[PDB]
């Protein structure tokens, strides 16, 4: 069992109050069954887009989850991932 | 690439326990059990990819299978039912597609074994009329009063079985069609040249193999136990 | 039942040809095989076709396969009496042991034997161990002759049966009649439309 | 020098439950998707059908459609054929394609992975195991190699069909493959490691370095190339620095989309 690496980041430069795209990008996991949520203030954003699963030359699975967001100094944005290779769900918060 | 089955023919009773066995000395990894029924092709019951493995086929219900070793594959009916009356084929094969089929086993499951009866065999000698008229001699055999209809009839001339100039009825007829469990009769013919029959050194014999009860079946009734046996009649050629 | 054979059964005269059909839907269809099965006996392979448009021949047997049409035919040239058998169509869905076989329920063939010099007669034959008991034997007749069961339930009559004296190239039909209960050979086969020239001796 | 990839992933949970999904890449741009739910393969570009006709393509798809179903039962059988030696859940991946060279030269591949590790390849005219593979796999390999139909078909796709199709795919999608996208850069720092965020650039060859005027900073630490939904590339470069030296240092970016005009942003 390979254990997942999460990387959150944005499409454009982050300017408070301006619409943008947030990127959750999970990699280096096995087996390919995974649950992925993107969170605004620890609450699950509804219509999150997921790319098709695929894998690298070393056989490791990777998947991109993304959503539209409007960053503010107040709000927090995160990515929770449940996977067989972890007893506890892993959460990674966006950092500018 | 040989495949053998035992027994070749078996009578059993509802609720009884039957074991059909298949032997292959081809060192084939793979073996398969099928059943043939009219208005149907062969259907797969169980198969096996090697020793100590069995796999459910298409119609596995009521059968259980066992692969003790590479050479032997077994089909086991634990609580036999009339519906399991059929002919059973076993086959084997390697990594290729070809499967090699055994010769078949007929199974009959009866409600009760109380009606099982071995035949009486009789050999009727040729007609001197026929001999003059045709220069040929037809011997006739006649097996009678047997139940069920699981018999094999053969002709033996001088200790060696013959086939040429022989023909046996395809099905055996019911003696009392009126009755529900009628006993059966079956007839056969062997035809030789008159000179051949006229030779007093020629020993003719009509053999009927009867399949009935095992040694392990119970028998309460008074008349002799109808075990699997051979019953025959014989005659010597005369000039 | 993804394997369908036709005709269900058919009857031919010795020396004629026949064609048998197999149509199937099995997917995929790696190869198709024809089996001959004698009554009571087991399964003898006759041929196996493998290509997209295939032709094989084995003696008087020949076959074609066309995978687009998913259809096969078996041709028997110059049928002999021994050809009397069921013919079974089998389609395998892989080219390895990973495949499953798909069985048609077969086509029943009966070849009718060519009787050269008919010579119908009814003979009487006596029990070897117990000479009182005996049987009446209608024999050596041609195929245009049918044999009916018995009028009386205490009299027994078997169906026509053909024997081949192989090494002499000689074939003959025959039926057997017996009773215990007022039964003689000239009165034995009344219920059957027997030729007017049937020999009755003594 | 482009590499074309078809990627398959099948999971067998237990003796009766399973699924199979696939995806296709030319270099770093996705050309096809085939979901388990979907009965047909899908194009993810307008030019995915390369120079193939409609009839040509529909033939090719049908072959695969059959393959998927066959492949499922086969794996399942091959388990029975091992057990108790083998056991669920089972994970299988295949990576296959052809890599293009100058002229007409190409080299195809078919690589299989069992339970996360590479074990079987197709090479020459038959399946073989690679070094490190568990021995029991010889029996399956033997069965797979028993099937001459399959072998034929696979040699054909790998030798002929793949290259021919890619040569055609390369023409019909040249606009998108040679498309130039300009990087957007911004800076920040975390408690001090300074970050040069670069995002939106295509193709992937890029040169990102920290500069003190002309002194090429060697403490620059380049990250991994991460993707953006619109199929552009994101990367970042971190520099470990002492407090105070923020003013002056600048990020320099070399990319083909710029054409001499290098991005240069000062703190
Ligand atoms: C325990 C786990 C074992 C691990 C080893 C697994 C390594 C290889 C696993 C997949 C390799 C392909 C298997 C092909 C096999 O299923 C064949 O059974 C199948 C069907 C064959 C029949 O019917 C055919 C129909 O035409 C034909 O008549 C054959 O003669 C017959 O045997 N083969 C096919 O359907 C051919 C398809 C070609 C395979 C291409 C797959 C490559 C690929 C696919 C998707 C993504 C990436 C690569
Ligand atoms: C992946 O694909 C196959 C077929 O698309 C699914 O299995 C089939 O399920 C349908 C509907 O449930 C049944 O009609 C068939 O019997 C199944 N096909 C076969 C060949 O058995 C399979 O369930 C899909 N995966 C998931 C997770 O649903
Ligand atoms: C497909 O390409 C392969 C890949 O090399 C060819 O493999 C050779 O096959 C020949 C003849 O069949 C053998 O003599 C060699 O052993 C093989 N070479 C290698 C390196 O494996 C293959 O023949 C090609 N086949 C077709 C049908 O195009
Ligand atoms: C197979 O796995 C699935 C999901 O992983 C489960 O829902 C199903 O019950 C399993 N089947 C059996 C027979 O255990």
């Amino acid at each position: 069992q390979k254990t997942p690496q999460i990387q959150v980041y944005s499409r454009h430069p982050p300017e408070n109050g301006k619409p943008n795209i947030l990127n959750c990008y999970v990699t280096q996991f096995h087996p390919p069954h995974i649950e992925i949520q993107m969170l605004k203030n620890g609450k699950k954003i509804p219509k999150v887009e997921m790319s098709d699963m695929s894998f690298s030359k070393d056989w490791s699975f990777y998947i991109l989850a993304h959503t539209e967001f409007t960053p503010t100094e107040t709000d927090t944005y995160a990515c929770r991932v449940k996977h067989a290779s972890m007893a506890e769900p892993k959460t990674v918060y966006w950092d500018r | 690439a040989a495949v053998t089955q035992s027994p070749r023919n078996k009578v059993a009773v509802t609720g009884g326990k039957v074991t059909l066995s298949c032997n292959q000395t081809n060192n084939h990894n793979n073996m398969y059990w099928y059943r043939q029924d009219t208005g149907h092709g062969l259907r797969l019951i169980h198969y096996s990819y090697g020793a100590g493995s069995t796999e459910k086929g298409d119609i596995p219900d009521g059968y259980k299978a066992s692969r003790p070793s590479q050479e032997n594959f077994s089909l086991i009916l634990e609580l036999a039912t009339p519906s399991q009356t059929s002919v059973y084929f076993c086959a084997s094969g390697d990594e290729g597609y070809t499967q090699y089929f055994g010769p078949g086993t007929r199974l009959l499951v009866l409600e009760d074994l109380r009606n099982v009866t071995p035949p009486k065999v009789s050999l009727f000698e040729p007609s001197k009329a026929e001999i003059s008229h045709t220069q040929k001699a037809t011997l006739v055999c006649l097996a009678t009063g047997f139940y069920p209809d699981h018999v094999e009839l053969s002709w033996w001339v001088n200790g060696k079985e013959v086939h040429s100039g022989v023909c046996t009825d395809p099905q055996p007829l019911k003696e009392q069609p009126a009755l529900n469990d009628s006993r059966y009769s079956l007839s056969s013919r062997l035809r030789v040249s008159a000179t051949f029959w006229q030779n007093p050194r020629n020993h003719f014999r009509c053999q009927v193999q009867f399949y009935g009860l095992s040694e392990n079946d119970e028998w309460t009734q008074d008349r002799a136990k109808p075990v699997t046996q051979i019953v025959s009649a014989e005659a010597w050629g005369r000039a | 039942t993804q394997v369908e054979q036709s005709p269900q059964s058919l009857v031919v005269r010795q020396g004629e040809n026949c064609v048998l059909q197999c149509n199937y839907s099995v997917t995929p269809d790696n190869h198709l095989r024809w089996f001959k099965q004698d009554t009571g006996k087991g399964l003898v392979s006759l041929t196996v076709l493998v290509d997209q448009k295939d032709k094989t021949s084995n003696g008087r047997y020949s076959a074609t396969l066309d995978k687009d049409a998913k259809h096969s035919t078996l041709h028997i040239t110059a049928t002999l009496l021994d050809d009397t058998a069921t013919y079974i169509c089998v389609v395998g869905d892989r080219g390895s042991a990973l495949g499953r076989l798909h069985f048609g329920a077969g086509t029943q063939l009966i070849v009718i034997p060519d009787i050269q010099n008919p010579d119908p007669a009814v003979y009487q034959l006596r029990d070897s161990k117990s000479s009182d008991k005996s049987v009446c034997l209608f024999t050596d007749f041609d195929s245009q002759t049918n044999v009916s069961q018995s009028k009386d339930s205490d009299v027994y009559i078997t169906d026509k049966c053909v024997l081949d004296m192989r090494s002499m190239d000689f074939k003959s039909n025959s039926a057997v009649a017996w009773s215990n209960k007022d039964f003689a050979c000239a009165n034995a086969f009344n219920n059957s439309i027997i030729p007017e020239d049937t020999f009755f001796p003594s | 020098n482009y590499t074309f990839r078809c990627l398959q992933m099948s999971s067998f949970a237990n003796r009766s439950w399973s699924r199979t999904d696939s995806v296709v890449w030319l270099g770093d741009l996705q050309t096809h998707r085939w979901s388990n739910d979907s009965a047909t393969i899908s194009f993810t570009k307008p030019w995915s059908q390369g120079k193939l006709s409609n009839q040509q393509w529909e033939k090719l798809q049908h072959m695969f459609q059959v393959y998927r179903v066959s492949f499922t039962r086969d794996i399942q059988e091959l388990v029975k054929m091992m057990s108790p030696k083998e056991d669920y859940p089972i994970e299988i991946q295949l990576s296959a394609g052809c890599e293009m060279y100058p002229g007409n030269a190409s080299e195809s591949f078919l690589h299989v992975a069992f339970q996360g590790k590479y074990v079987v390849r197709f090479w020459g005219t038959s399946w073989q195991t690679v070094p490190g593979a568990p021995s029991w796999l010889d029996l399956p390999i033997k069965v797979l190699n028993a099937d001459q139909g399959t072998s034929a078909t696979v040699q054909m796709l790998l030798n002929d069909t793949c290259p021919l199709f890619v040569r055609g795919l390369l023409e019909a999608g040249k606009s998108d493959l040679e498309k130039q996208e300009k990087p957007v850069a911004w800076l920040s720092s975390v408690p001090r490691q300074l970050v040069c965020h670069v995002s939106g650039f295509y193709p992937k060859p890029v040169w990102v370095m920290w500069m003190r005027g002309d002194q090429e900073q060697q403490g620059t630490h380049r990250g991994d190339f991460l993707p953006n939904a619109d199929e552009t590339w994101y990367l970042q470069a971190t520099l470990d620095v002492e407090a105070g030296e923020e003013a002056g240092l600048a990020c320099r970016v070399k990319h083909s989309s710029l054409g001499g005009q290098d991005i240069i942003l000062y703190w």
